[PDB]
Parts: structure tokens; C-alpha cells; sequence
């Protein structure tokens, strides 16, 4: 996406916020997808964790 | 939780505090991690 | 705590060092003719000696022991 | 502006050039390689160190064989031996005769000097030479920076942006093989991990200390133990890194060429005076006095008044100042002939000001540039008689 | 009976060279180079990685100046700035409308991805190379060591003592400038530590990602913030490091010569197919058999019967063997023209036995040397169809 | 968007509305952005008002 | 509340304008040489590019 636009709902408002941000996804691998798929190799990409600790 | 200046607040830039800083667009596996300036 | 050898008799010469020399124990004396060429020389010695060190323009050093390394400007 | 330069690798003495800069007023340098570290690219082969026999205890049946095994201790060395009867404590023990076996088993082992007093083998390539190069600048007056060699780093640790080398005096004083102890180095052909032939340098090699793998040639033999006695005769090499302490060769902070000094340390070889080095630097802009600033000194007039041909600043020189403002003149000698020590002389409104120089060539005629005005210092020089102190200022010895 | 032996730099295939020890009975070799990894001299000369802009959250005076200072920080851009109406929260707070001023300040900093996702510079020179050697040997039938290239260094692992290298065909695929990122090596030209021009490669450079200092050329230049709001305006490039992952080069494991393999491991270049290798092997005297015990075999006959003018061992031949007792006999084809899949070949009393190889020469007149007897097992070969799958066995072309 | 698409929702149905038109949006400048930034200077855009009067 | 592209990189040679140019999007550049020649030039830069 060109930019990044965030907001939750208070319940009474929505009450959102938005930003520019360059952003692309490309996948590790000689294949320039546009998103992931199902299959396929698995290979060393870089990605956040779920975790806290 | 923070409170900041966002820039295009639905109308213009008003003071949410989600505020959003330091987008990271830098990994690879459809994810972005992001501040806002509310901490949930 | 370690040893140490007696201070050298320095002596001039033209372009040369004598050196009546003098230690208590066996001690190694070596150089290093700082040219390209090295030129270094290496001998225990524990009897007296004078000895002699052909100097050089650019300069010597000289290494009493395990007294510190000396340097010499022969011009 | 950015001055470029030649310069000779020699570590313990400025080389106080002047930045010519057209439009504005020049400027002295004043670059003192203080060091010539150098630290090659290396490799740990093996470290070495004296053996110890640190035999296990052998086995003692009293009546048949004990079959042997190779176990694969660093040359484990392990041989049976029957015909004893051996004496512990209460004469002998094993009630037979001839039976009466006897296994004796010896393995080498690092000593527990290996980890600490131990020599160090090295295949060593040529990596690349470092400086804490001090320039006292201009007016700055201050900068004691780190620097490499590869000629387009820079380093900007003060104001100044440099760029140096590469040298091309190539000539590591490292062999390409060297064995290191503590500090005294040696340029030595080590033989090679996993080949040392015992005796020689490297009976022992592992890796490094931890290594519990190893290559023991010792030619250790056991032999069988003396009428009817428990103990073990081990028939051994003392160990190639005991001669290496004492039928060794000479060390290379002893024994190099062009002026090298050594350390247990990075494995630099500090200090090595020997060819040129193409140095250029960025000087900051604002560090500049502009031209119209600093006093016209021409209308002069220089010559010598006791001229010492010699390494040391004994040169000196007289110079009628003709100056048009008064203040500071940065000076140097465009022509190598002369070294000054004064990179600065204040004036007055047309004064005069001695400097101190050096020199090699009888009839030293250099000039003089002070702050945009040259001059020839024309003249002729005396030998001095007092020659025995570390080394000189004056390093520019040609035809004379 | 140190069998010397040039060698081509080949991984994948063995080499079943044939000792010819005068006395007692021949044996075989099979050696197979399985790797030819490298792991030259190296430097890490800086780590770079992406910028983080992490604005220190800018000062606001409300009436007057608050005069900046030039923090130590990486790149550490701040530009004081008056003209403001900040509006937070309760529309602008301070209650001047010039005299309000914004003092903004940003430094250079590595991102998280820089301890991770990095590139990695180095001066790269030539080291050393090495390989895991399996020699199933004569009947030995096992050995696969680690060995090195240098030509004096032996590795007794299993039974024999082997001297390989040094190599002749010095090619190291590595430039001396090298990037590394993650798995793919670039021989590129990184500019240099302390240097690197912002949005080209090296922005920031980091010696390495403890390391707090650094080089931020990123060109950081602060603006203004606008119509009286808190924020701060950071105009900058985006890093060379983000570049260089969408405009760069192709990588050396993609582009080298010469058959090369790459690894973000101790940077080997893996299987690197060129040149020979002089290499040399004791092996043990009591692997030998003595040769009153294999069967003398003279007296026979050779003659292809379906060759293969391949690489594949397509071609075969059956031997009428002429045999004295009945066993084993090594064989092999001094001449290089014939590659053979079987190094022995069991014999009962005067049988005959085919085996496979591969040749290139239209006209196979190669030798096979069954045991101490010679023979030309002359014929004509056919060409195949069938040519689309990995490398080869016959790796002998020459003028045919 | 190729498309224009609009809808409110009563609540007991979506009850949209939908429509081609090809839209753009440039920004007054020489780049062509994708989307308004937060930051950068002002010039002389063309654009609706919020007002009604 | 409108654009703006990164600053580009100024490089000095001998009566020539080296630029390595990053932009964030794609940016027409241009300009004019001010003789009675005018010599304009005009190019969308997207793709990081050095000119001259």
C-alpha cells in the first residue's frame, strides 16, 4: 500500500488515524509475488515474531 | 498511552492518540509492525 | 622480578659504535640496521668485549639485555 | 583544495606541508604518523607447546595376556609386555613367573603451559597497515585519529577529512609462515599441522588449546620395565618447543628489515619506515583564513646565520620580515631540502624572526614560502661532531 | 611408492588413479574431491543495513530562542527553528505567535533489521582451500576426511597420509571487495567505510552491529515544521541499503566463472571446478598385497563390444581374461582417454568380465592396466541422444 | 479506482449503489504520488470544499 | 498539504552535474540551460537513478 491507515471504533466514533508509508511485500525468493501463497518452499525470510517475550 | 499529532485524522490532522509512527514495511511475509502512540 | 645487565660504555665513532661492554651474565645483544637490509647481528655475550657496529645513515637500534631497545642517529 | 600529497612512511617526525589553496591564505600542515601498525591477514594453523607424557597407569595381569588396543588418544602409544614379576610394596605380587603381564600405556597430552606458554604457527597474507596519525593543524592544533591505509578511506575524527595510501612499499615483514611466542616472533617455515617430525618444532600441534584432537609425532616408545618393578619406561623426544627456547632462531622485532617493531597483540609490526605514502586530505573550508587577512611579507629578505648540516634542527635562518598588516604566517620549504620545525611565525608590523631547519646538502638552497612569499635561503652549513641519539627531523639525504 | 599425482580440480567424480609400487601387488585409488570449499583471508570491514530516523522528540520554546548544540549522535542533524503556533491537543499552547520556538534534532541510527537483515562488507584476499576427500580406498573401502590445499600438509584420517595442492589455478571468485548479504555474495565495489554517499550503497556504516559509532551519510536534513503543529519534517534518503535489494547486482553463486558454489557460513566457495591439483598420497605398506598373490592375468584379450562416445560410462568392453590364480585385480586406464566405473574386477581361473567406462576419442586406443598387465582395448564408439542432466565422468576431451 | 461504489445502509438491507468512472489522483506537482503525504510543501491544488454556504 | 521528493545528491565534475537521485516516487525532473540554446530535458524518475 502507498500508505498505512489505522483506527479502532470507540463505539461512539470512529475515531481512526492515517499516515504515508511506502510499503511492498516481496517475498523471499527469485519469485516476485505480490502476496503468500499456500505451498512452496520454505526459505530464510526476515518477519516479526508473535511473542512478547 | 501516548497522544499525538496524526497527520490526515479522517479530515486533516488532528491529535489521536494512535498517532502513527515508524512504519516498517521491512520484512518480507505481509507484515508491518507499527507504533502507535497509544498503548494498548 | 627479573634481570637486568649493566649499562653499556657508549663511544663514538664516524658512522661506527665501539662499545666496551662489560655485563655480569651471558647476555644477548642483537640489532637491527634499520635499512631494507636488516643486517643484524646476534651473540651472547658474557665475557667482556668492545665491540664494533657499522651504522648506518637512517639510524640502528640496540638492545642491551632486557634493558630497553636503544636507537642511535648515525649521520 | 584537496591536498594531495607523497609522503614518506617514517613514523616519529612531521612532514609539515602547506595547502596552496588559490583564492585564500594557505595553510601548514603538520602530519606525524605516529604509527605504522599493520596487522596482515592471518590465520591460527595450530598452536604448539611441549608434550606430556601423562601416562595412564598400566595394566598389571598376573597369570596369561592382556591383548592391547589402539585407542585413539593423541599417539597412543600402548604396548603389552609379559615377563616381569613385579615388586609393589610386598616384593612382588603376581604369584607366576613368566604370566605375569604387564601392559604398559602412554598417550601425549597438551601440558598445562600449551594453554599459556606455548608457540603459535601462522599462515599470514598481507592484510592492511593502520596509523594514530596526529595532525596538531593550522589552527585547529588537534587530532589524534586512527586511520587505515587503503586509499580511499577517510577518517573524519576531528575536522579534517584524510585519505591515505595505498603505501607502495609492499613489503610485509611477516613471511608468509610464522611462528609467534609471547612476543618474540619468527618468520619461521613451520613444517605444518599434522606432519611435525619429532623433536623438531611442532611434535605436538592441535589446533588451538581447547582442541582435544592433535598431531603427536614424538616417537614415543614404550619399553618394557626393569627386573620384576612396576613403572614405565616411556622412551620420548623432549619436545620440539623445548629446543625452540633454547637452539632457536633470532626474533624479527631482532632480526627484520626497514625498521619494524612487533607485538603479541593484533599481530601488528609497528612502526615500519620504508617508502611513500599518497596522502590527500579535505580540509575543512572554515579552517581557511581568507587571503586578504593575513600580512603581505614580501619586500623581504632570508638568509641563514649558523647553517648545521645536520639532522637535528640546527639550521637556522634570520628572515626581514616586510609585512603590510601584522599577525601570524604559516611557513614551510616547498623543496624537500629543508625541514622546519616552526610550521608558524607571528609578526609584527616588518620585523624579522628566526626559524630553525635542517638540512643535507652543503649549499642549501630552498625556499621559503611564507604565506604566499617565496624565498631562496641561500647559504652554507657546518658539520656537527655528536652523533649517538635515536633518529632524525631531516630524511631528505640526495645528491649533494 | 608416494604416489604423486596432478589432478583436475573436479568435484563430483572420482579419480581412480592406480599405485605402481615395483614389488609388490598394485592398488587402486578412488579419489573423489567431494568440495573444493575456500574460505579466503577476509575482513569485516563495516556492516551496513537501513537507516532508523528515531527523532529525539524536539524541544519547544514558547518565547525565545533555544540555540541548538551538535550532539554527538551518528549524523546528528538539528536545526533550531522560531515561527511557530504549535497546535497540541488544545490548539497551539504557547502563547507567543514568533518568539515561539521549535528546536528539532534527528540522528542516525542502525534499525533492528541491522543486527539481522544486513549487508556485510569485506576486504577479501586469497586464503585457503579445502575439501571433505572420500577415498574408498583398494580395500581400505572407506575414508572421508577433511583435508586442506597447502602442500605440505598431510591429514592421517583413516589409514593414508595425503599431500594435496597447492593448487595452480589461483582464481579466487571473490573480488578483493566483497558485500555479503544473508546468502547472496556481491563482488562488489562497497565505496568504504566512513565515506559512503547517501542513497548509494553505505549510508550508514557500521563496523559491526555493537558498534554505537558509525558513518551516516544520509544527507538528514530537517525542515520546518508547518502552519504551527508539532511534528518534524526528517527529509531524507532512503537507505542504500534499501536500494540494493531491488536495484542491485546479480549475485556470484548466479554470476561467477568457473564453477562456483557461495555460503554465508566461513564464506566458502564451494565446488570451485578449475585447474589441477598436484597431489600425493603415502599410503599404508600394509594395505599392500604382496604380488606373488594377486593372479598374473597376461595372456588375455580386450575388445570393446558396445562403446559409448559419452560421458556417461556408456562404453564397454569385455576382457578375455587370462588368469593364473583367481581373485581380485585392480584395474584401471593409465591413459586419461578412458574413464572407468569399476576399479577392481574379480577373476576366476582365466574368465572374462566386461566393465563400463567413458571415452571422447572417436578411436579409443587406451591402455588398461589389469594388474600388471597392459592392454589396448582399441574400437570405434557411438554417440548418444539423450543430454539434458548434471555433469559428467569423462572429463578427458582433447584432439580427437 | 476504475469504479465508483457507494452504499449507506438502512439496517434491515445494504442497498448499495454502484458505477464506473475512471478516477485519478495526481497531486499538483511534478511527483506522482499515489496519495496525499503528511509533510511537504504547500502549492496551489484544486479541490472541494467541506463548507455549505 | 502536497508533495515533495527526497533532495538529491549534488556531485561536482568538470562543467557536468553527476546527480545519483533516489526519489520516493515517480518524479519529473527537469530543467533549462540557460543559453539562448535552451537545451531542456524532462524525464518521470521513479527507479533511483544517476544522470548527468
Amino acid at each position: 500500500g502507498d500508505t498505512v491507515t489505522v483506527g479502532f471504533h470507540d463505539g461512539p466514533n470512529r475515531h481512526t488515524c492515517t499516515v504515508a508509508h511506502k510499503v511492498e511485500f516481496r517475498p523471499v525468493g527469485r519469485e516476485k509475488y505480490r502476496h503468500p501463497p499456500e505451498h512452496g518452499v520454505e526459505l530464510p525470510c526476515n518477519r516479526y515474531t508473535h511473542k512478547r517475550a | 498511552p501516548y497522544i499525538a499529532d496524526c497527520p490526515n485524522c479522517g479530515h486533516s490532522r488532528c491529535d489521536s492518540p494512535i498517532a502513527i509512527e515508524e512504519v516498517r514495511g521491512d520484512a518480507h511475509a505481509g507484515v508491518i509492525r507499527i507504533q502507535t502512540s497509544a498503548m494498548f | 622480578i627479573a634481570t637486568l645487565a649493566p649499562e653499556p660504555l657508549v663511544e663514538h665513532k664516524h658512522r661506527t659504535l665501539i662499545l666496551h661492554l662489560h655485563p655480569d651474565h651471558p647476555t644477548l645483544l642483537t640489532t637491527r640496521s634499520l635499512g631494507s637490509d636488516a643486517n643484524p647481528t646476534r651473540q651472547w655475550i658474557e665475557r667482556p668485549t668492545t665491540v664494533n657496529f657499522t651504522v648506518t645513515g637512517e639510524g640502528l637500534e640496540y638492545t642491551w639485555g632486557n634493558h630497553p631497545p636503544k636507537r642511535v642517529w648515525a649521520q | 583544495y584537496e591536498h594531495t600529497a607523497v609522503m614518506p612512511n617514517k613514523v616519529g617526525i612531521p612532514y609539515k606541508a602547506l595547502v596552496e589553496r588559490p583564492g585564500y591564505a594557505p595553510v601548514h600542515l603538520q602530519i606525524q604518523l605516529v604509527n605504522t601498525r599493520i596487522i596482515p591477514s592471518t590465520n591460527l594453523e595450530y598452536i604448539t607447546c611441549k608434550y606430556k607424557t601423562k601416562v595412564p597407569s598400566p595394566v598389571v595381569k598376573c597369570c596369561g595376556a592382556t591383548q592391547c588396543t589402539s585407542k585413539p588418544h593423541p599417539d597412543y602409544q600402548c604396548q603389552v609386555f609379559t615377563g616381569v614379576y613385579p615388586f609393589m610394596w610386598g616384593g612382588a605380587y603376581c604369584f607366576c613367573d613368566t604370566e605375569n603381564t604387564q601392559m604398559s600405556e602412554a598417550y601425549v597430552e597438551r601440558s598445562e603451559e600449551c594453554s599459556i606458554d606455548h608457540a603459535k604457527a601462522y599462515k599470514v597474507h598481507t592484510g592492511t597497515v593502520q596509523a594514530m596519525v596526529n595532525i596538531t593543524y593550522g589552527s585547529v592544533s588537534w587530532r589524534s585519529a586512527d586511520v587505515y591505509v587503503n586509499g580511499e578511506t577517510p577518517a573524519k575524527i576531528g575536522d579534517a577529512k584524510l585519505i591515505i595510501g595505498p603505501l607502495s612499499s609492499a613489503w610485509s615483514p611477516f613471511d608468509n609462515k610464522v611462528v609467534v611466542y609471547g612476543h618474540e616472533v619468527y618468520n619461521y617455515d613451520f613444517p605444518e599441522y599434522g606432519t611435525g617430525k619429532a623433536g623438531s618444532f611442532g611434535d605436538l600441534q592441535s589446533r588451538t588449546s581447547t582442541s582435544n584432537d592433535l598431531y603427536a609425532n614424538t616417537n614415543l616408545k614404550l619399553q618394557r620395565p626393569q627386573a620384576g618393578i612396576v613403572h614405565t619406561p616411556f622412551t620420548q623426544a623432549p619436545s620440539g618447543f623445548e629446543r625452540w627456547k633454547r637452539d632457536k632462531g633470532a626474533p624479527l622485532n631482532d632480526v627484520a628489515p626497514f625498521g619494524c617493531s612487533i607485538a603479541l597483540e593484533p599481530l601488528r609490526a609497528e612502526n615500519c619506515a620504508v617508502g611513500s605514502i599518497p596522502i590527500s586530505i579535505d580540509i575543512p573550508d572554515a579552517a581557511f583564513t581568507r587571503i586578504s587577512e593575513t600580512p603581505t611579507v614580501s619586500d623581504l629578505e632570508c638568509k641563514i646565520t649558523e647553517c648545521t648540516y645536520a639532522s637535528d634542527f640546527g639550521g637556522i635562518a634570520t628572515v626581514a620580515y616586510k609585512s603590510s598588516k601584522a599577525g601570524n604566517c604559516p611557513i614551510h620549504s616547498p623543496s624537500g631540502v629543508a625541514v622546519i620545525k616552526e610550521n608558524d611565525v607571528t609578526l609584527a608590523e616588518s620585523g624579522s624572526f628566526t626559524f630553525h631547519f635542517s638540512t643535507a646538502n652543503i649549499h642549501p638552497a630552498f625556499k621559503l614560502q611564507v604565506c604566499t612569499s617565496a624565498v631562496t635561503c641561500k647559504g652554507d652549513c657546518k658539520p656537527p661532531k655528536d652523533h649517538i641519539v635515536d633518529y632524525p627531523a631531516q630524511h631528505t639525504e640526495s645528491f649533494t
